[PDB]
């Protein structure tokens, strides 16, 4: 929730690199279930974060 | 009247006085050290005494490309359509060689927040963006340690400094993109998406992050900019030779006794620079081969021109390469100079986005030509067909990370094409 | 314009009764005049250029022996080019054929905007690139 108001309404998609970060500082990697879940809570297609997650290299898909 | 040799600049006129980390990082730190004085006073001269003074100076983008500062910056100086106007700090570093934007983001964080309130307010902008690698965690924290400070002492928010201006800084973590530093790449990349850059004639300052005018600046331009508003403009000009002006954060890496990063006059000689801060090349200056000058993206030069080369734009551009980041990489000549600049090419390969067809494919295609070539398993008649092929990929890709990797490869072919025919031969006697 | 001592004649041209053509392949064919649309399968419109004429398409049954295509049409495969619609038209009433003719369909103009890809506050903005 704090991540998500650091950018202006009708561009919170701007937040599924630090939502992902997130997701995987807490579980410790990104399986598809977390993709499925920012894409869910950012209501953004899951593709789209499939490709930020299969984009940048600090995200562990394994 | 004039300078001839630009080099031994005194701590008097540096201007990142926490460079090493020895004096407080924090908000009382700072102060003691000059920042945040009279912010006030700057913001309240007005956007265009602000630009004004950075265009005095003569500063230029101290992230690459060079472009001057105060008319980049002046951009943004048209009225608002309604949209929200930004400045975005581009805190990537991922260019080989160069770690001076680590350096302020955790040991001068306050310099970069006040150059963020600074530009901005010149700019126009509400909010400043600071688009930070993800492998800079502790920075990262360190510079949100700061921005909470400078907000809780009032010197950012409402009432900025007390001159009435709303500012806001905002610290946005990469995730392990290099690509990501290209200034449109790097604003995609802040609104969620791949960081692939954009097609540039719609411009930044037209339409840039969320589709608002935005000014992307390093960190080193951003952070200058209240020393450079604070003491003058035409005291930051009296540094450095005409157009190449003020001083710059030099990193020293490679076959260097004393790797190092220091701030030095701008226009200084390669030579002062390498024996007086660096400690000189590993075995002394006989034992150069080549010395890479502006990171990873400026090709090499050969000890024969980086014997008297000065470190400025104009004079690396005369010498066939770029000051770039001011990133130089040194190598003695027990240096494998063809496995070095293989391993620049497939940087760059394992770096491309992908988006367009001269950098994916070529660059692809040159770190495969660049791996035979350390081998020496190849024909003379290719050293030909890579430039050729470089020059295929230079000025045809949407950014300029496609011409960061052919430069390279023309750098080597340029000055070392003896010692890869050499190995050629070598190959072709092993292998009948 | 010229002493070659000009007779009057209708503007009617008729060549039907000299072409050879067999009486049933000029009363009961139907010609048609068109610009050929662009086949959507590439990107290039250097085919659509040119006027067309072709026959209205006949039976083609199977060969008894090889299964091969038969047909009993002489025209199935004549294909007049023309620079005009008018050119056509007048070769196809020269030569006696009725005929349909349609207006040539061309790309309407489009607005194109690479910076609508980054709107603000309009749906053209992309989610992907
Ligand atoms: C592949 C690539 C990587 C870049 N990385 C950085 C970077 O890490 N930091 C930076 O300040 N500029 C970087 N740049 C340059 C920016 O695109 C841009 O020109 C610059 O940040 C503008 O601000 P300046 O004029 O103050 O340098 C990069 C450019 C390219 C093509
Ligand atoms: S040059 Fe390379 S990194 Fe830049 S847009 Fe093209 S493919 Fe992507």
């Amino acid at each position: 929730e704090a991540i998500v108001k650091n950018y202006p309404e009708g561009h919170k998609a701007a937040a599924v690199l630090p939502v992902l970060d997130l997701a995987q500082r807490q579980n410790g990697w990104l399986p598809i279930s977390a993709m499925n879940k920012v894409a869910e809570i950012l209501q953004v297609p899951p593709m789209r974060v499939y490709e930020v997650a299969t984009f940048y290299t600090m995200y562990n898909r394994k | 009247p004039k300078k001839t040799s630009f080099g031994s600049l005194k701590d008097e006129d540096r201007i990142f006085t926490n460079l090493y980390g020895r004096h407080d990082w924090r908000l009382k730190g700072a102060q003691s050290r000059g920042d945040w004085y009279k912010t006030k006073e700057i913001l309240l001269k007005g956007p265009d005494w602000i630009l004004g003074e950075v265009k005095t100076s003569g500063l230029r983008g101290r992230g690459g490309a060079g472009f001057p500062t105060g008319l980049k910056w002046s951009f943004m100086n048209k009225p608002s359509d309604g949209r929200p106007k930004y400045l975005v700090v581009n805190a990537d570093e991922g260019e080989p060689g160069t770690c001076k934007d680590r350096e302020i983001i955790r040991h001068d964080p306050h310099k970069l927040v006040e150059g963020c309130l600074v530009g901005g307010r010149a700019m126009g902008a509400r909010a400043a963006y600071i688009y930070i690698r993800g492998e800079f965690y502790n920075e990262a924290s360190n510079l949100q340690v700061a921005i909470r400070e400078a907000y809780e002492a009032g010197l950012i928010g409402k009432n900025a400094c007390g001159s009435g201006y709303d500012f806001d800084v905002f610290v946005v973590r990469g995730a392990g993109a290099y690509i990501c530093g290209e200034e449109t790449a790097l604003i995609e990349s802040i609104e969620g998406k791949q960081g692939k850059p954009r097609l540039k004639p719609p411009f930044p300052a037209d339409v840039g992050v969320f589709g608002c005018p935005t000014t992307v600046a390093n960190v080193e331009t951003v952070a200058v900019s209240p020393t450079i508003c604070r003491r003058g403009g035409a005291w930051f000009a009296s540094f450095g030779r005409e157009r190449n002006s003020g001083t710059k954060l030099f990193n020293i890496s490679g076959h260097v006794n004393h790797p190092c990063t220091v701030e030095e006059e701008m226009s200084v000689p390669l030579k002062e620079l390498i024996e007086k801060h660096a400690g000189g090349v590993i075995g002394g200056w006989d034992n150069l081969l080549a010395v890479i000058p502006g990171g990873s993206s400026t090709p090499l030069i050969p000890k024969s021109v980086c014997e008297t080369v000065l470190m400025d734009f104009d004079a690396l551009v005369q010498a066939q390469t770029g000051l770039g980041t001011a990133a130089v990489i040194v190598m003695d000549r027990s240096t494998d100079i063809v496995k070095a600049i293989a391993r620049l090419i497939e940087f760059y390969k394992h770096e491309s986005c992908g988006q367009c067809t001269p950098c994916r494919e070529g660059v692809d295609w040159m770190n495969k030509v660049m791996a035979r070539f350390v081998k020496g398993d190849a024909r003379p008649a290719e050293i030909d067909s890579l430039w050729e092929i470089s020059k295929q990929i230079e000025g045809h890709t949407i950014c300029a990370l496609g011409d960061g990797a052919a430069w390279p490869v023309q750098g080597l072919i340029r000055h070392f094409r003896p010692e890869l025919e050499e190995r050629m031969q070598q190959f072709a006697l092993q292998h009948q | 314009t010229q002493d070659t001592q000009l007779i009057a004649v209708d503007e009617k041209l008729d060549i039907t009764t000299l072409t050879g053509v067999p009486e049933e392949h000029i009363k009961t064919r139907k010609v048609r005049i068109f610009v050929p649309a662009r086949n959507n399968m590439q990107s290039g419109v250097n085919n659509t250029k040119k006027w067309k004429m072709e026959f209205d398409t006949r039976e083609r049954w199977e060969n008894p022996l090889m299964g091969w295509s038969s047909t009993a049409d002489p025209l199935s495969n004549l294909v007049l080019t023309f620079s005009t619609k008018e050119d056509a038209v007048a070769f196809a009433e020269k030569n006696g054929w009725s005929f349909d003719v349609e207006e040539r369909k061309v790309p309407k103009p489009k607005s194109k905007s690479y910076g609508a890809n980054f709107s603000w506050n309009k749906r053209t903005r992309v989610s992907t690139k």
